[PDB]
């Protein structure tokens, strides 16, 4: 099947690196897949260590069934009110411009969710993992756009993508495994 | 191959 399009926060962060520097489409397609390949390979390893080691953890499920064991009937059922109450009045009262970030740290958790990666997710687990694919797609794009530049042309094209990656170390060695 | 151009 088909996977997620980060196509237009590529776009962003090229137009911070790379302002007047266009990009191809078959090259946007090759970006897109390196997020996407990097994106299952962090959450895998992630949620491998996830349902490895697994801690103990109160959040307002296991409060709410011990109030309703231990206090009677309209009591718990009073206390059960006003304790949703507080934690929807503390919701219901930007993330990625929070961080300062191009990527949709709104959209890595709703993947992250959906992924089946775990039964629960943090934040700062989309922030983290929002800010690494935003910093590996900025340097792709950086180095693939001085490329477009030292060949003399005006956007990136997919021979680009293979000069930048191939030629740096660390970066070949993470694209090609 | 033509240029990428965000959308709608």
């Amino acid at each position: 099947s088909r996977k997620e399009s980060y196509s237009i926060y590529v776009y962003k962060v090229l137009k911070q690196v790379h302002p007047d520097t266009g990009i191809s489409s078959k090259a946007m397609g090759i970006m897109n897949s390196f997020v996407n390949d990097i994106f299952e390979r962090i959450a895998g390893e992630a949620s491998r260590l996830a349902h490895y080691n697994k801690r103990s953890t109160i959040t307002s499920r296991e409060i709410q069934t011990a109030v309703r064991l231990l206090l009677p009937g309209e009591l718990a059922k009073h206390a059960v009110s006003e304790g949703t109450k507080a934690v929807t009045k503390y919701t219901s009262a930007t993330r990625s411009s929070r961080a300062g970030l191009q990527f949709p740290v709104g959209r890595v958790h709703r993947l992250l969710r959906k992924g089946n990666y775990s039964e629960r997710v943090g934040a700062g687990a989309p922030v983290y993992l929002a800010a690494v694919l935003e910093y590996l797609t900025a340097e792709i794009l950086e180095l693939a756009g001085n490329a477009a530049r030292d060949n003399k042309k005006t956007r990136i094209i997919p021979r680009h993508l293979q000069l930048a990656i191939r030629n740096d170390e660390e970066l070949n060695k993470l694209l090609g495994r | 191959d033509p240029s990428w151009h965000p959308s709608d």
